[PDB]
């Protein structure tokens, strides 16, 4: 069971769950200042954002960013 | 073969002025090193109050 | 964190250089740069209680000193450049009011003596109330990079602790969750020995089973 | 969506970008057009091959000058020797204005960007060609319709590219309200290298031919006798180097363009030379008898 592997993620994922830290700030500082109809800046502040809440799965980025994704 | 030579002394006359003139740049430089010794051990103090 | 190779056994990871060397092809095109996540790592010491293999909450010393650590930050401030606005603007007016002023000194100060200066008989002695010397020097802590501190905090197990502060871990001699042979000094998930299987501590169960 | 078009950078071979500079600078001021023929692969690669010009009008670039009756005719003829391919566009040259289209470059493209949606306008500058860098930019006209929407983004994602300019102005404005300006790279295979980097019969025939020994009497004359004044003003100079301020001293007592800097060079280039002029000289000397 230790060997496959799976275990040791499930120990990390319960980690990176409970104790992150993120900036909701950076969020809408990101949207105001950097458009998303300007193509550019949205690969910049997606990839910015994803990199922010990696290792659990969050449905924050859509909520805070909902109209502007579609853009 | 002796215009190669005049040249060859010409280009060295040039040379040992930059060798005396980077000497003074190192003679200069000298003092700005004792200085910042005695000045560096302020800064140190400081920065590990902060 | 990032890491390059491990600090146990001194060799690379596969993840890691696959992970940097992909990234680089960013600039070639921006949708492939999702690699970076490969080369990221949680860092974290993870003690194992072996009983039922999830995560114990107990209390491990870290020889250090207690705030050389916090997580950053949140900045904002704009209102400033309101506030320095209608500061500049009294001090100029007070110049061109000064003309005023002088009679205005007259007639205030005697009033002030002979009762109080508001509710308050000091703060009229002098200038202030004091004239002596307020430098101070060699004041705060003297710490600015953890160096070594003697003075020690306690730390829950699985929480975040960095690679650079994860070799001062020390396990409680008072406390039964102690590893095998003794700490490999590194993170990474270290199994723990149970002395007691007669008296329960408050657990963490694995979460992908808490997802379901 | 709709469809969706990324970046392209417009590859011209070695043979086209002749052709081109050839056409514009002999009918030059006159304006100057041609067609591309080339063939279009890939979604980042616009390969013009070749480029043959069209008949000069007195009515300059237009919609009406291009002449599509001899276009008929010059497909044919490229056709029975096997140079024929697919027409990705058109190329004309302005002379002492930038790389830009003109209102009525415009109108002229409109046409060819209809019938192949991927249609470039090359604009070739001539009189600008007159530096050691040949200045020449190409262009793609972005639909009315994308302008509104601000899809000019759109085009410049998926690499960090270049985004090369070499002239604004007037093709900045230009930008905003029509086109989208691709960035250009040379093609060439390893034979064409050879032939472009082969300009002589003097491969061979220039280390043992040589100049007169009156020439090199000459240069030898010349060099000793000028050292002898940047010599005297190294001289006056070097009473000083002494006082406050290096950047004061060169300017009161001209220390400017560095008379020390001046010596070594003049020193170093016909030292150099008569190396050269001997190691020449005895070597036929030697081998020929």
């Amino acid at each position: 069971n230790i060997l496959s592997g799976l275990p040791t993620c499930d120990y990390y994922n319960t980690f990176l769950l409970n104790n992150k830290n993120i900036d909701i700030g950076l969020l809408n500082k990101s949207k105001s200042s950097l458009d998303g109809k300007f193509s550019l800046f949205h690969t910049a502040v997606s990839v910015a954002n994803g990199f922010m809440h990696a290792g659990t799965t969050d449905n924050s980025f859509i909520k805070a960013n909902l109209p502007w994704l579609g853009k | 073969i002796n215009i190669s030579n005049n040249l060859q002394k010409a280009l060295t006359v040039k040379t040992n002025d930059e060798l005396m003139v980077i000497y003074i740049s190192n003679l200069v430089r000298s003092i700005i090193a004792f200085d910042d010794l005695i000045e560096n051990k302020i800064q140190n103090k400081k920065i590990q109050e902060q | 964190t990032i890491q390059l190779e491990n600090a146990d056994t001194g060799t690379l990871d596969t993840k890691s250089v696959v992970g940097l060397v992909m990234f680089s092809q960013f600039w070639y095109w921006f949708p492939l740069a999702h690699f970076l996540s490969l080369s990221f790592t949680p860092t974290t010491v993870i003690g194992i209680r072996g009983s039922d293999q999830a995560i114990p909450k107990f209390q491990m010393n870290c020889y250090a000193k207690e705030d050389a650590f916090s997580y950053p930050r949140m900045y904002e401030e704009a209102s400033g450049k309101e506030v320095e606005k209608v500061a500049t603007a009294v001090l100029s007016t007070t110049a061109r009011a000064k003309a005023r002023a002088k009679k205005t000194k007259k007639e205030k100060g005697p009033n002030e003596e002979e009762k109080k200066k508001e509710h308050e008989e000091k703060e009229k002695e002098r200038e202030t109330n004091k004239k002596g010397i307020k430098e101070t020097k060699e004041n705060d802590e003297e710490f600015y990079k953890n160096k070594y501190s003697s003075k020690p905090y306690k730390v829950d197990n699985m929480t975040r602790i960095l690679p650079q502060q994860s070799r001062y871990i020390s396990f409680i001699k008072d406390d039964r969750f102690v590893p095998v042979r003794k700490f490999k000094g590194n993170n990474g998930v270290v199994v723990l020995r149970d002395r007691e299987p007669k008296e329960p501590v408050a657990l963490i169960e694995t979460v992908r089973q808490m997802k379901d | 969506t709709g469809r969706d078009d990324t970046k392209e950078t417009v590859y011209i071979s070695s043979i086209a970008l002749l052709k081109m500079l050839k056409h514009g600078r002999a009918g030059v001021p006159m304006e100057v057009m041609g067609l591309m023929l080339g063939e279009f692969v890939d979604d980042y690669t616009v390969n013009v091959v070749d480029v043959f010009a069209m008949p000069q009008s007195g009515t300059g670039v237009s919609v009406e000058a291009v002449d599509d009756v001899f276009q008929a005719k010059m497909m044919d003829m490229l056709k029975q020797t096997g140079r024929d391919q697919m027409v990705v566009g058109w190329y004309h040259s302005h002379p002492g204005f930038g790389c830009w289209l003109s209102s009525v470059d415009v109108n002229t493209q409109k046409s060819f960007e209809q019938l192949n949606s991927r249609a470039v306008a090359v604009v070739v500058d001539p009189i600008q060609s007159v530096k050691g860098k040949v200045v020449i930019d190409a262009f793609r006209l972005i639909d009315t319709g994308a302008l509104i929407n601000n899809l000019e983004p759109r085009q410049t994602t998926s690499n960090t590219g270049l985004l090369n300019k070499a002239n604004i102005q007037a093709l900045i404005h230009g930008l905003n309200r029509h086109y989208y300006s691709l960035n250009i790279d040379y093609h060439k295979t390893a034979k064409e290298t050879k032939m472009l980097m082969n300009l002589h019969k003097e491969q061979w025939q220039s280390g043992l031919k040589m100049y007169d020994y009156e020439e090199k009497e000459e240069s030898n004359l010349a060099a000793t006798k000028s050292m002898v004044k940047i010599a005297e003003q190294y001289s006056k100079r070097i009473e000083e180097e002494k006082e406050l301020t290096e950047e004061e001293l060169k300017t009161r007592y001209v220390g400017r363009q560095d008379p020390k800097k001046h010596l070594s060079e003049t020193a170093d280039e016909t030292l150099e030379n008569n190396i050269v002029s001997v190691l020449t000289a005895g070597v036929n000397s030697v081998a020929i008898k």
